[PDB]
Formats: C-alpha cells, structure tokens, sequence
C-alpha cells in the first residue's frame, strides 16, 4: 500500500518467480513533506 | 487588552476625516486636472466616506465586506483622473459611476472558481433575473423548458446556458451527520492505475515487437514501416511506397499476406481472440 | 537512501531554488475547454505536463524523447508523476508575519524581541508605531508610539528618529538582531535578580536565543516575503456525472491571496495615499493567515455552505485526529474477511480456506506458475484461464498453497496471539475452518465472528511468519507460564468421563497384558469405560539426560485412565494420569510435558489429546433437563424459617423501639446468612447423588449428574452460577449503590415472578452498560503504555553490574499466597545465594534459574534470595538480556533484538476489561517467635509494650521463617516473649483500636506544668461520678490567654530530683493533647507501660490507571523528614509545627501539619523516616525520595497486582517492573555547574557526564543528581523525535519548537521508523541497523 514504483516493480517479480522485495518509498510520507514545505518550515534528509 | 479586528479598524480611520463642501471641491478638481502631489491626496482622501455606503450595499455577495470597499477604491482614484472640470457635471456624481462599475467587475471575475469572459457573462445576468420572476409567478419550480418558451429562445441554447452555472462544491466537506470519512477517499482514477493492468500492457508490447522479429524477414520491415511500434513514425500508403516497393499495390498484397500469418500465430498461441473481442 | 531527517527555516533564497515558475493569474480552467492556462494554479509550464509525454499544445507527443521544451508552449515532456514534485511560489509584494510563531502558547517573537503578546498584533494591524535605532534619544526601540505620540516626536526631535509600522518594522528589528552581541546581556544579569519570576523568563530567552546561533537559522527567517504553493495533485481538480467538478477548499485560499496581491503591486504604482496603503496590508495579513490555519480567529466562512474550510495546518490536524496516516488504519491488499466456523479435522498448524478466496489471494501466483510451466503464454491469455474456471487451473493452484504460511486476525487485538500464521488447506464452502483449540488464545466464540487473512508476497516474510508467527511455536502466553493452548470445555468434558471412579461396574476385578488388552476389551462391549482394575505398563522416565530407561509397574487404576496414556508419551510418568483430569489439572500438565519433552513431541501430543477428548464425548451422550437440576428438599425449611424472623423485626419497628438504621443493617445480613445455608445443603446433596451397591446394602460415590459435571471440571461456568438455578439469586443490588433488601427466593427451575424479574433487569443492564465502556477504558490504558514503552528493545546482552531488589513471598495473613518458586521463576540472581547454615554458597556463579532448581529451593529453608530486574539495569537506551527474565513463548532465554517494551504493555492492558474490628489477633499455624526491627521494655509482671508503631512480629517455622507475619503497633500488650516454643491458635498479640495508648519513659511522679484552669484544663465530671479525670481544652475553645499555651506533664522520681531518659539531654515528657484525659493524677508514681493519655480515633480500572499515573491522591500521608525526636511547636498560628531535633544535626526549618487531618505523633517519641505519621494512603512520591529507589518498586508491584489478583489472572512481575523502568528514567539536579539549578534530564545524559568529569582537568565539575517520578503521560512527552511525538501531542507545538531549534534528529527506535517506512530494529531488522551504523563513517 501507498506506491507508485514499489507496487508494479513487486507485481513482475511474482509473475517471473524470485520476490526481489524492492525497498520503494511510502506515498503517505512522501504528501506530508510536500505539506509541510508549503507551511514555511524546511525539511531535508541529510542521509 | 484592546480590540483586535479589521473591519472596525478601518471605520475609525476613516472617521478622521474633514468634509467636503460644494465651494471648495470645484478648486481641488480644478488644481488636480493640471498635475499636482497635494492635489491627488486631498481630493481621494474626502471621499472615503462615500465608497463605504456604496459597497455595503452589495450584502450576501460572493465578496466579503473587506473586498468590496477595497475593490471600490480602485474606481475612485480613475475617477478623479478623468473628471472634465469644463464639463460642469457633478465631482459626486462622475465618480459615482466608477465605484459601481469597479465592482460589478469584481464580482463577474472573482467570486467563481472559473473565470468566465465578459462578453460570455452579461447573458446569463438576464437569465437568472428572467428565472426569479418565473419562480414566484408559477408557482413551481423552474424548469429549463419552461423559460425557452417565455423568453423565445430555443431548448438547445437554453440548455447549455442554464448549464454552464456548475456551482462547484468543496470536496473535504464530508455528508452526513458523522464525519467519518471526507470525499478525497471516495474518488478513483479515469486511467489504468491497478498492477495487473500496467502489467499486460507491457507484456504484450514486448510481445508484439518480439513476435514481428521472428515471423519473417522480409515482411517485417513492411508492418514496421506502416506502423511504427519499434519508435517509427506513422506514414500513408503512398509515402511508404514512394520509397520502398515503387508502387502502391506492391505495399498492401504484402500486408494481407503477413496478416493473415499473425492471425494463425495467436490462434494456435492461446490468445484466443475469438472469446476476447466475441 | 537516506537519513536523519532534520527540520529548519524555509530561507527566501532556498524557496526560489525549489519553485519551477511564479503564479500570477488566479485563473486555472478555461471555460470552453478543459485545459489549464499559463501562469495559473494548475499551469503546466510551473508544474508540469497533464498527460504521459504530451505537451499542452500537442506539438511533441512521442515517446522518443524523455526530456525536451517545446517551442509553443515552454512546458517540459515528462510522465505525470512529476506533477506532484515540482511546487510554485508566490513572490508577494509586502513582507507577511507567519502565524506559527505568534499564535502558538510559547510566544517565539514576544521573548525574542522583549515585547508583549499583544504588542505583536498592535504593530502588525498598522494600530501602534515603533521606533528603529534612535541613537542618542530620549525613546528607545522598547517604547511604543501612537498616533497623537508619533506626530509630537518628530516635530521635538526631527533627526535621528526612524518610526515605522507594520509588517516591516518587525522584519527590520529581527534583521539587525546581533544575536552574538545580545548573548552576553543574558549571561550576566541572570545572577543579579535572586526573584524566581524574573530568573525564569530570562532562562527561556536563553534558551531559545542559543538555539538561533547553534542552527545556523538567523531570526529574520520566521517572517516570509515568497511563500511557496502545494502541487496541484493534491488538490485535483476531478470532473463528475454531469460535467460537474470538484474543487478543493486549499485552492480557495490560495486564490484569495493571488487577487489581493496582484491588487496592491497595482495600488503601489500609482502614489497612493498611506490610507489606502494600510488598508490593503491589513487584507494581505488576514490572507495569509487564513491560508496556514482556520477556525481560531479568522473562520472563514466558505460559498454556499456555513463550515469553516480546512487549510493546510487544519489538514494535518484533521487528518484522523492530530495523528499521520501511517499511524492510522491503512488499506492494505491481499486480504479478505468471512465467517469463521470451527473444525475438529484438522491439526494444530494448519487452518481452512474457501476455494473461491484462494484464487483472489494468490491471484499472482498463479500467473508465474502457469508461465513457468508451459500451459499459458501471455500474461492477458493466463487472466482469460482464472476466471474460466477450468479443470487445470486447480491442479496449478494447490502447489502454492503446500508451503505458504498465510495470517489470521480478529478485530480486536489486544495482545501478540491475536496475530497467528496458519497454514491454509483449500476447503469447499464460503467459511474459515479454524482449529478449536486455537480459539482460546483469539477469545473469540462462533456466534458471527469475522476473522479477516493476510498472505505474505516476499519469502523473507514467509521464513518469519513460520518460525516466529506459527500457532505451534506461540503455546505459551506471553504473561505467565500457563500454556495458552489448553483444551477447552468440550475437549475437558470427554477427558473428565473418561478419568473417573466407579464402585460398581461392568468388568470390574480383572487384570489385562498391556495397554492392547484394554483397548481391545472395552471396545468389544465386555468392559465398562470406568472400572477397577489393574494393568502392568512399560513407562519411560526421562530423569537423566540423554538416558531413557524402561520399568514395569503393575498399578491398579480404572479403564478409561489406562486408554488416556496411550496418547501420553513416553517422557512422563503414569502418575499425572491418576487423577480426574480438570480443567486446572490438565493445564498443568502441558506445561510439564513441553519442559520435559519438548516441542515437537508437545504439538502431536496437543492433537491427539483434542481427538480422544471429541470421540470420547460423542459416545457419552451427556445432557441437561429438568431432572438435573436437583432441588434440595431442605430448601423450603430455610426459606419458611426465615420468613418468620423477618416478620419479627417488622413487628418489632412498628412500636418504635429499634430505629431504621439498625432494622436495615440487622436484615440484610440475615439473608446472607441464609444464603450460605443453601449453597451448603445443595453442594451436599448435589455431589453425593448416587447410590450404588456391590455386594451390599447401601454405598455412596461421586453423582454422574449432567450439571455436577460441567461445574466440577471448570468446563462452563462457575459455583456462583449453580446456586442461581438450584437455591436463591440472594439479594439483588441496585445500580445506584444501595442494596435491595427484598431478595429474590424462587430460582430458574421453579420460575420468578413479575416484581422478582423486574428486580432482575436491574443489575443486568447495569452490567451491560460497563461491559461496553470497558472496551473504551481498556483500550485508552493499553494506548498510553505502548507510547512510552516504545523505546525499550532489548541491544545488550549483560551490563556486568549486580544491583538488584531482595525478593520475599507473601508473608501476609495468616498462610502464604505467593510462594517463592513462583517470584523467581525464569531470573538470573543477583548475588551468591548462602546456606541458612554457617557458611555455604548453593549458586557460585548466579545463573539463571530453571524450572530444576525452584524445586531445588525447596530442599533447602532459604527464603531471601536477590535477583536481577529490569528497573535497576546499568545500560543505556535499552534493556540488557542478562537483567530481563526468560518468561516468553519460548522455554530459552530472551534474544538480542525483542522488542520486550511492547510485550510488556500488551499484557497489562490486556486483561482490563475484565476488571472492576482487628482488636485481638492470633495466629494460625504454630511455630517460633521473629522479631525484626523493634524495641520493647519487659514489664515486671510480665507484660511487654513496644514504644514503637513499626514494630513486626514474625512467626517463624521450626526449619525458618512460617507463614504467619503480623505487625505490632505502638503501645500494644504482648504477653508471649521472644524466642518461645510453637502453639496453634494462642493469642500473641493484644491492643485497643479506637484508644490510642501514650508510652512512658521511666517510673516517678507526674507533675503538670503549664496547664490553665479555664484554658488549657478543666476539669468535668459525669452523671452520678461516671467519669472524672482531668480533660485538658480543645484548641479552637480555648481563651486569647491560653491560645499558645500547651501543658505537659514532666516525668520525675518520688525523692524530688529531675529525670530524664538515656540518650537526650532533655527530659522525656508528656505532653497534653487535645480531648485527653490523665488517669493518673498529679504527684503518684505511675510504672512503666501504663496509658498516660486516651486519644480516640477504589478498585479496577480506575486504581491501576491511577498508580501508572503517580498522581497526588486528596487526602496523602505525612511521613517524616530525618529521624530524631519529635516535638510540636507552635499551634497559635492558625496550623501545627512539627520539629525534629536528631543527635547527630538537626535542621533548622521545621515542617508545617495542618490542623484539618488528625496526627498520631507523640512529643518526646524517637521517630524514624521509615513509618508514616498520619494515617491513609502514602503518595508514591514521598517512597522515592525518604525511602529510597528500590522500596518504590516493591510498593508498585505489590499493589498494582494485588488489583489482578482478586479476578484471578496472572501476570507475571516483569511486565510491571519493565514500565516502571521507564518512569524513573529522568532525574532531576540540585547543584550547577553544568546545567540550571532545576532541568529535568535523563539518567543516561547525567551518567555519561559524571564518569567524564573524573578524567579531566576539574573534578569538581561533576554535580550530583536525584531520582524523580512521572506519570505515563508526562514520561511520553520527553520523545527527542519529533514524528513520534507529533501523532499523540498537538502537531503544530512540536513542528513549532523543532523549527526554532534546528535538531536534527535521526530514525533510531520503533515508532519512527513506521512513519518513515523503513525496517524496523526490533527482531529481524538488527542485523540491518548494525550493518547501516558500522559502515558509516567508521569503516
Ligand atoms: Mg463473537
Ligand atoms: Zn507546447
Ligand atoms: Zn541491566
């Protein structure tokens, strides 16, 4: 749930037999970064 | 602690404010058409008084209180930069015309969500008066047919008109007594956005493009070439043909024949498009 | 990847790098056609395309290019995925204050720039002018303008004068700010003002000021000019039926901005006049502020509609109640819900699955086999074969369900066995078939249930969900040791007739060969299920290890009991077998058998015992009718007797000699009386209902009655519900907490009556009414545990410290409760245990404790034995393996890596709902006299009286310490001495409740200095000389004279010299209290322990949720401060002074007693910290700071289980002592150097910097700290995380703070991570996190 990339990657991965379990990102983290910088807070990964 | 608020600001501001006089206005108007700094501020700032009446007179509209009055300021200073002193018509009674114009503007272009045209705009004020008139005289509700007839317009132009009003609602207002759920989690999309179905669009085009490669040699070029699914582009029967063949008839004997070899291909496949299309 | 997500100040230089264009018309749709305009809020040049790789105007729309402009329209080819990246900007003419910093409780704007919360609205409003660096002036930048103000200082002054007002007077003070100049003013006038109030405000500017300069984030950022837009995906504009729209109210209010700031750039190219000017500012403040937030001052009220419209500050509030997305339920796949129904046909690790859920579930799977195969080509031809439904797609579908372990869950999940993997068999119907032994752990009954499923996609998560989520490796609850696998009341009922005892039956006093025979004989219909005989078994006993011997033992037991062993296996004796086979009997023999045997031989074992206990039980064909329920016929005698006793107290209340309250109490415990007399003929009559005979007259047995049998086997229900259908309901309750006098005499067999069922419908929907709020409270407590014992997964596996808590048993009443194998089940110990003996050592090294050596203690007499607990653990930010216990699922020890924090609070909170004179003792079992921690003088005539309340007097056993321990309060009579031989029910122990006897010191004469006749004494008398003694005056009745006067009578010897007691200079004497009476007059010699003086004296949820709380109860107790004598001071001053005057310091502030409560001290007493002085509930505060850190453990423990003691769970002591490790986490400091005088930091923060200071250039830099307590609310607050701290606190408190400050915070724990969407380092996930940490700059 909550995948754009993540959920058709997975899909194919079943159909050719190997669970590769990509990593993907969660869309319901990736909304609250784009509401938060539209309020005047910053917010940035530093990895 | 004082009253912290913005309409009540801006009512006392305004009350600081010296009158204006029939004998003096004719002087101010008259120094302000030749181009002056004090002219301009004297000559706005006494009538303050009057855009405030004038906008409080559109009540319940799609503007606020703040938007009307400030809106009708705009007019004001058009005003006296076009008055004609020599004309001997009333400085009152000129600008009068400028705040009432500045805001009809305002409301035709900034109340709906879709900026309706002007020329577009000015029919459907007639209409919605035509229908107030109608609703009480029947006694019943208005019906889009009933205003064709009286009106002597069509029901095909009628239909559109009365039609182009949406009157668009919001969208995280939830229905019903419990707010359990908004409409943002009710709606779903026009394209394919399930992975099954992203998965057989791109099956079958690595499908296509593999099974054209190993049909034939020859007759592959020729599909490729009138349909472009290895990134070609499209071309006519005679375009294709001006270059390749020398003929127009030499092109087409050649794409029935290897039509008719695709169709056994993905008969004996397991396509079974016999139960798909039926 | 990526990493430690920080959070800072949107700068205006960092906005425009992040914007792809400027919005400027407000206009987004044409009207004809349906396509964005440029520069609009949903323009495609800013944002991007609306279709895959297709411009606006059509001119490049092939797949060939990925990235290019097109020369028409200046739009960028893309996917449609980019629309929700790339943002906009709105450049806006006139700087606007954010709404964040000046709204919020904490005023951000107000301390930074000394103003007042008010004056921040005042300037902003164009109300109030200010003056900006005025020099050499009389004003300065502090003061405030007006309008008549402003006008008179221009014209006094003229230079040097710069006045502004509005939004850029705020924005030009935060500019020039020099925040490193600004520091040192803070640093040096804070010592100055010794005022509390004046040292707080300015410790808070600090604090924030420091934060600016650490960060890198000037003070001019907080007020913006170009803010930036949100992407128009998440406010689409969908058509609907009817060329309808819908539009998003966050568009409204960014549309209002735009027609209000393209309004004044075209008003500021004209010399408009600043009347004007204002008047549009003020619009442009109101706009933005509208856009963050709504509904606090603002309330924009929307077209068409009254409700206020939700902006983007709103949205995440409004987002399933202040809380993320993540952390709410999320819509998942592969699922499905149906109607469970139980099934006896299959095994223990396997479940049931309908055919048609199968093939929606595991619908990818099946397209990769039939490809693999050879049977389908495409991917589109495999689709066509599912739904045909042919004869070859179920041979394909039964290979992927062989070895794929799938989920089940109930709705309601309280604990870690509501999620179990099972192994799914294709059955035919629309219904789960589930394992009824299962059932128990899922507490859920097949009445409608809906049990929904899960199938793992990734063969990580199916290796998991088999060796961690299986329903054979969960068998033990996570609580206690009891096994939660346990056969359930129809397993139980087939097993208890299979175990029982007969006198007479068919085939009885024969022998049989082996197990064969008997077998072979019941079933040919010659022998009886149960009856005497004797049989010769081959059992197998697994005493040592590796070594299974063989012996042959003729026993005599019944038929049945010899069929049940066959199922047994061979690692357990014939003795657990010789029993009837309860309910409680048999749940303890699962638990042997898995710690003996094993697990693999335990899960056939639990099979096998479930289908002997459903065959056995069809072939008794038990049933309930009328002729079960036997009524006593000594049932009538007790009623009719009863009936005439009450008809003499109604008698008797119609004259009038006996009042209504002693006629209401003198009735209503008749009944109750009576009630005890029919349970005890019923249970007399309905267990010796059988008459038998075997070669004689008359013999009597156990009764074969239906009902007796699912009573005494704990199949269903209990002895409380048999005596509502056999005897009398007894006196039904009412809810408004009075009882009913009336009782209810008839029964369900015999039928109520009209007025007796009414009085029924009273405590049953009273019952119901808190069935359905214990859903609601129960749930509320398991919510707040969870959220602070989030952090506490175990990473160490030993400290190497030895700190722990003495571990006792229950040594209250008169028998124990708790034995100590029980306490110490699964603990390392602490220290070395010793011998009771001289000196010997039993555990050199301290190991952990199996279930072989709590027998082991046994043997020995040892009784206080130390052990390792989470609450005094030595590592940091976790909990070490070595100091938790090992009671889990498992038999082993715990793992590196489990997540103990939240399988500690599960199994608090999940039995929630199910929860809610002494004058002369004597003792019960007879033994030898402890005494511990008590001082006496013996009398002459052989008498003892203890001068002290804290004084146990403990019965000690003839090998150590018995089962009898009482406690001796001060002034009591013991006439058995210390040391004595052993008596069964004597009386030890003798004292008055209600009179409070006064302690003497030695022997003499009294003489009473300072008492006033008419003040202080007066002396009364009774009727006919009844009592005469010498009563001193109330306080409150006494004269202005004798306000401040108090008597006391000093004690001297009969020759007229002074005495006084050994050990202070002063003289131990009486002091008068109120309402006190001397027996003795003035000038008699009075011996030794004679009274002086005669001084006369809820449950369930909300008293566990109240003790995880720490709150200060009404009325708490008032203990003492250092040991010493106690005196009183002054009482004229409106309340009492308790002084303490130690011999080694005394102090020289004296704590106040009120006057209100009553106080049991006594002057000239020697006091300890220990005890308390007035009496009623102690403050959980008060143990940790007078009695120390380990004695506030043990009063939680014992008092927080003694709530689930009195329903029967259990839960075992680890559970508890883990969420009172997170309470006393933070400490507070009493000394600087370091820090401020009062800050609440953590003990891991003030260890790493003590050790620190001991190494260095100052030692004397270290400062000591004291441990404090806080609530489970309070303790949550301190998450350093602000994504986890954001979902139960308020969002826009912690976004607030973490802006301001700049910290940049990493992902580490177990909640943040689930926000993120990373793996999680509880379990599995370590070995992820150690190799992401030692491969980052470290190498
Ligand atoms: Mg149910
Ligand atoms: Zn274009
Ligand atoms: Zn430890």
């Amino acid at each position: 749930s909550d995948d754009v990339n993540g959920r058709t990657k997975m899909y194919k991965n079943i159909v050719d037999g190997d669970h590769r379990m990509e990593a993907g990102m969660p869309e319901s983290f990736n909304v609250l970064i784009k509401e938060i910088r539209s309020l005047g807070i910053d917010i940035e990964l530093e990895t | 602690t004082r009253a912290l608020d913005a309409t009540q600001l801006y009512l006392n501001e305004i009350g600081f404010s010296p009158l204006l006089t029939p004998e003096e206005e004719v002087h101010f108007a008259r120094l302000a058409q030749k181009g002056d700094p004090a002219g301009r501020k004297r000559m706005i700032e006494s009538n303050l008084r009057l855009v405030v009446k004038i906008a409080r007179r559109y009540v319940n509209r799609g503007l606020s209180l703040l938007d009307l009055i400030e809106e009708g300021n705009l007019g004001l200073i058009r005003a006296v930069e076009k008055f004609d002193p020599e004309r001997g018509f009333r400085f009152s009674t000129y600008a009068t015309w400028w705040i009432r114009q500045t805001i009809e503007r305002a409301i035709m272009n900034q109340t709906r969500t879709i900026r309706l045209p002007i020329h577009v705009v000015k029919e459907l004020n007639v209409y919605l008066r035509a229908a107030r008139e109608l609703t009480h005289k029947l006694d019943h509700e208005p019906s889009p047919e009933e205003i064709a007839n009286l009106l002597e317009k069509p029901v095909a132009e009628v239909k559109r008109m009365l039609g182009l009003n949406e009157r668009v609602t919001s969208v995280d207002v939830s229905l019903g007594p419990d707010s359990d759920k908004t409409l943002l989690d009710t709606l779903t999309d026009d394209r394919p956005t399930d992975p099954c179905e992203l998965l057989q669009d791109d099956d079958l085009s690595e499908s296509i493009d593999q099974w054209l490669t190993e049909l034939t040699d020859k007759q592959r070029e020729v599909v490729i070439r009138r349909f472009g699914l290895r990134g070609h582009e499209s071309s006519t029967l005679e375009e294709v043909g001006q270059e390749i063949g020398l003929t127009r008839e030499r092109v087409r004997q050649i794409q029935v024949e290897a039509l008719k070899r695709l169709r056994e291909i993905l008969e004996k496949n397991g396509l079974s498009s016999d139960a798909l299309f039926q | 990847e990526f990493d430690a997500i920080r959070i800072g100040l949107a700068s205006p230089e960092m906005i425009r790098s992040w914007s792809f264009g400027e919005v400027k018309k407000p206009e987004t749709i044409n009207y004809r056609t349906f396509k964005p305009e440029r520069d609009g809020l949903f323009c495609a040049k800013i944002f991007g395309p609306v279709k895959d790789y297709e411009c606006l105007c059509g001119k490049y729309k092939r797949l060939k290019h990925r990235g290019v402009i097109c020369e028409k329209c200046g739009v960028e080819v893309a996917l449609a995925k980019v629309r929700r990246e790339r943002m906009g900007h709105i450049e806006l003419a006139s700087p606007v204050a954010h709404i964040w910093f000046l709204k919020s409780l904490p005023s951000r704007i107000g301390l930074l720039l000394d103003m007042t919360l008010r004056d921040i609205e005042r300037v902003l409003y164009f109300e109030s002018y200010v003056v900006i660096d005025p020099g050499m002036t009389t004003l300065e930048k502090g003061q405030l303008l007006n309008d008549e103000q402003y006008f008179e200082a221009l014209e006094e002054f003229g230079d040097d004068f710069d006045a502004r007002m509005g939004a850029e007077a705020v924005h030009e003070l935060l500019n020039a700010i020099d925040l490193e100049h600004e520091i040192g003013r803070l640093r040096e006038e804070i010592p100055q003002t010794n005022s509390e109030t004046k040292i707080k405000k300015l410790s808070k500017r600090l604090k924030l000021m420091e934060a600016f300069q650490g960060s890198g984030n000037k003070p001019e950022w907080m007020v913006l000019t170009v803010l930036p837009v949100l992407p128009p995906d998440l406010r689409p504009l969908v058509p609907l039926d009817g060329g309808r729209f819908a539009t998003s109210d966050l568009n409204d209010l960014y549309r209002r901005v735009i027609n209000r700031n393209n309004r004044l750039k075209r008003l500021l190219d004209l010399a408009a006049p600043d009347i004007i000017v204002r008047n549009e500012k003020r619009m442009l403040q109101e706009a933005v502020d509208a856009l963050l937030d709504n509904g606090r001052r603002g309330r924009a009220i929307t077209g068409s509609n009254k409700r206020p419209l939700k902006s983007l500050a709103d949205m995440i509030k409004g987002k399933q109640g202040r809380f993320r997305q993540n952390l709410l339920g999320k819509r998942v796949d592969y699922s499905g819900r149906s109607v469970i129904t139980v099934g006896p046909t299959l095994r223990l690790h396997q479940c049931g699955l309908p055919k048609k859920m199968a093939l929606e579930l595991f619908k990818p799977f099946i397209f990769g086999k039939l490809e693999g195969r050879g049977m389908a080509t495409t991917i589109k031809a495999a689709k066509k074969m599912v739904e045909r439904e042919l004869p070859e797609v179920w041979d394909v579908l039964a290979e992927v369900i062989r070895e794929h372990p799938v989920l089940l869950n109930r709705a309601p999940t309280l604990h870690r066995l509501g999620i179990q993997a099972f192994e799914p068999v294709l059955i035919e119907g629309k219904a789960i078939q589930l394992h009824p032994l299962v059932c128990a752990a899922y507490n859920a009954d097949f009445d409608g249930d809906q049990m929904a499923v899960h199938v793992p996609l990734t063969l990580e998560a199916q290796l998991e969900a088999r060796a961690l989520m299986m329903s054979t490796n969960n068998i033990l609850s996570p609580a206690n040791g009891e096994p939660i696998i346990v056969p359930s009341q129809d397993v139980v009922m087939g097993l208890y007739y299979m175990t029982r005892e007969a006198i007479n039956a068919k085939g009885e006093g024969m022998a049989f060969a082996d197990l064969q025979e008997v077998d072979r004989a019941y079933r040919s219909g010659q022998a009886s299920l149960h009856a005497r005989v004797k049989v010769r078994i081959n059992e197998k006993i697994k005493g040592e290890d590796g070594q299974l011997t063989a012996n042959t033992r003729i026993v005599d037991t019944t038929v049945g009991r010899a069929l049940l062993f066959q199922v047994v296996p061979a690692g357990l004796p014939f003795d657990v077998v010789n029993q009837s086979m309860k309910k409680k009997a048999i749940s303890k023999l699962i638990n042997h058998c898995y710690r003996v045997v094993g697990l693999k031989d335990t899960v056939i074992f639990a099979d096998q015992l479930m289908y002997t206990g459903f065959a056995y039980s069809t072939i008794s064909g038990v049933s309930i009718g009328v002729n079960d329920f036997v009524i006593p016929d000594e049932k009538a005698r007790i009623i009719n007797a009863a009936t005439d006793e009450v008809k003499e107290i109604e008698s008797q209340y119609a004259s009038g000699l006996v009042t209504q309250g002693e006629k209401y109490n003198k009735v209503i415990d008749l009944w109750s009386k009576a009630n005890d007399e029919v349970s005890k003929a019923m249970m007399a009559n309905l267990s010796k209902e059988k008459v038998v005979d075997r070669e004689g007259k008359e013999v009597d047995q156990e009764s074969f009655n239906s009902m007796y049998m699912m009573a005494d086997s704990g199949a269903r229900g209990s002895a409380a519900q048999i005596r509502q259908l056999a005897g009398m309901r007894g006196l039904m309750a009412k809810p408004d907490g009075s009882i009913i006098e009336t009782p209810i005499t008839a029964n369900f067999r015999e039928g109520l009556n009209v007025l007796q069922y009414f009085i029924s419908t009273h405590g049953a929907r009273k019952g119901l009414a808190d069935t359905a709020l214990k859903t609601a409270n129960s749930g509320y407590l398991t919510r707040r545990l969870v959220d602070v014992a989030q952090d506490l997964v175990v990473t160490e596996i030993d400290c190497g410290t030895e700190h722990g808590l003495l571990m006792s048993p229950h040594i209250e009443g008169g028998d124990v409760v708790e034995p100590l194998g029980e306490r110490v089940l699964g603990r390392v110990i602490a220290r070395d245990v010793f011998k009771p003996g001289s000196d010997e050592v039993i555990v050199p090294a301290g190991t952990l404790i199996d279930e072989k050596w709590v027998d082991f203690l046994e043997v020995m007499s040892v009784d206080e034995v130390v052990v390792r607990s989470p609450i005094t653990c030595e590592t940091r930010h976790g909990i070490c393996a070595m100091c938790y216990g090992r009671d889990l699922a498992r038999g082993h020890r715990v793992n590196i890596g489990e997540a103990v924090g939240v399988i500690a609070a599960q199994s608090i909170g999940e039995p929630g709902t199910q929860l809610t004179a002494a004058d002369n003792v004597q003792v019960k079992n007879g033994g030898t006299i402890r005494l511990h921690n008590l001082k006496h003088v013996v009398r002459a005539d052989g008498a003892l009286v203890a001068v002290s309340r804290s004084g146990e007097l403990a019965v000690a056993d003839d090998f150590g310490r018995e089962r009898e321990r009482y406690k001796l309060p001060y002034g009591a009579v013991i006439s058995v001495k210390e040391g004595d031989k052993v008596d069964p029910g004597a009386i030890v122990a003798k004292w008055d409740p209600h009179t409070h006897p006064i302690v003497t010191e030695v022997d003499g004469t009294v003489a009473f200095v300072g008492m006033e006749e008419g003040i202080t004494v007066k002396r009364q008398t009774d009727e006919l000389t009844g009592l005469t003694n010498i009563e001193v005056m109330d306080p409150k009745d006494r004269p202005a004279a004798g306000k401040d006067i108090r008597p006391a009578v000093k004690l001297i010897d009969a020759a007229g010299k002074d005495l006084l007691l050994p050990g202070t200079d002063v003289p131990a004497q009486y002091f008068l209290p109120a309402n006190a009476l001397v027996n003795l007059t003035d000038g008699a010699k009075v011996s030794i322990g004679d009274v002086v003086a005669r001084i006369p004296q809820t449950g369930g949820l909300p008293r566990v949720a109240d003790l995880f709380e720490a709150r200060r109860p009404k009325e708490p107790s008032i203990l003492a401060e250092i040991s010493g004598t106690i005196s009183f001071g002054k009482e004229t001053k409106g309340k009492r002074r308790l002084v303490i005057t130690p011999n080694d310091g005394s102090d020289p502030y004296e704590e106040l007693i009120p006057k209100w409560r009553h106080l049991n001290v006594f002057e000239g007493e020697q006091v300890n910290r220990g005890e308390v002085i007035s009496d009623g509930p102690s403050n959980p505060h008060d143990i940790l700071r007078l009695l120390g850190v380990s004695s506030l453990a043990k009063y939680i423990v014992n008092e927080i289980q003694d709530v689930y003691r009195l329903q029967g769970v259990k839960i075992n002591d680890k559970h508890i002592e883990t969420i009172l490790r997170q309470m006393l986490r933070k400490v507070e400091v009493s000394e600087s150097g370091d820090s401020s005088f009062i800050k609440g930091d953590q003990v891991e923060l003030t260890q790493v910097l003590e050790e620190n200071e001991q190494l260095g250039t100052e030692d004397k830099f270290p400062a000591k700290y004291e441990r404090v307590l806080l609530g489970i609310t309070k303790a949550s607050l301190s998450t350093e995380s602000f994504i986890s701290a954001a979902s139960f606190q308020e969002t826009t408190r912690v976004l607030t703070e973490a802006a301001v400050t700049g910290k940049r915070d990493f992902l580490r724990g177990l909640k943040e991570n689930v926000v993120v969407g990373r793996l999680i380092p509880a379990g599995t996930g370590l070995a992820y996190h150690s190799e992401r940490k030692r491969q980052r700059d470290l190498g």
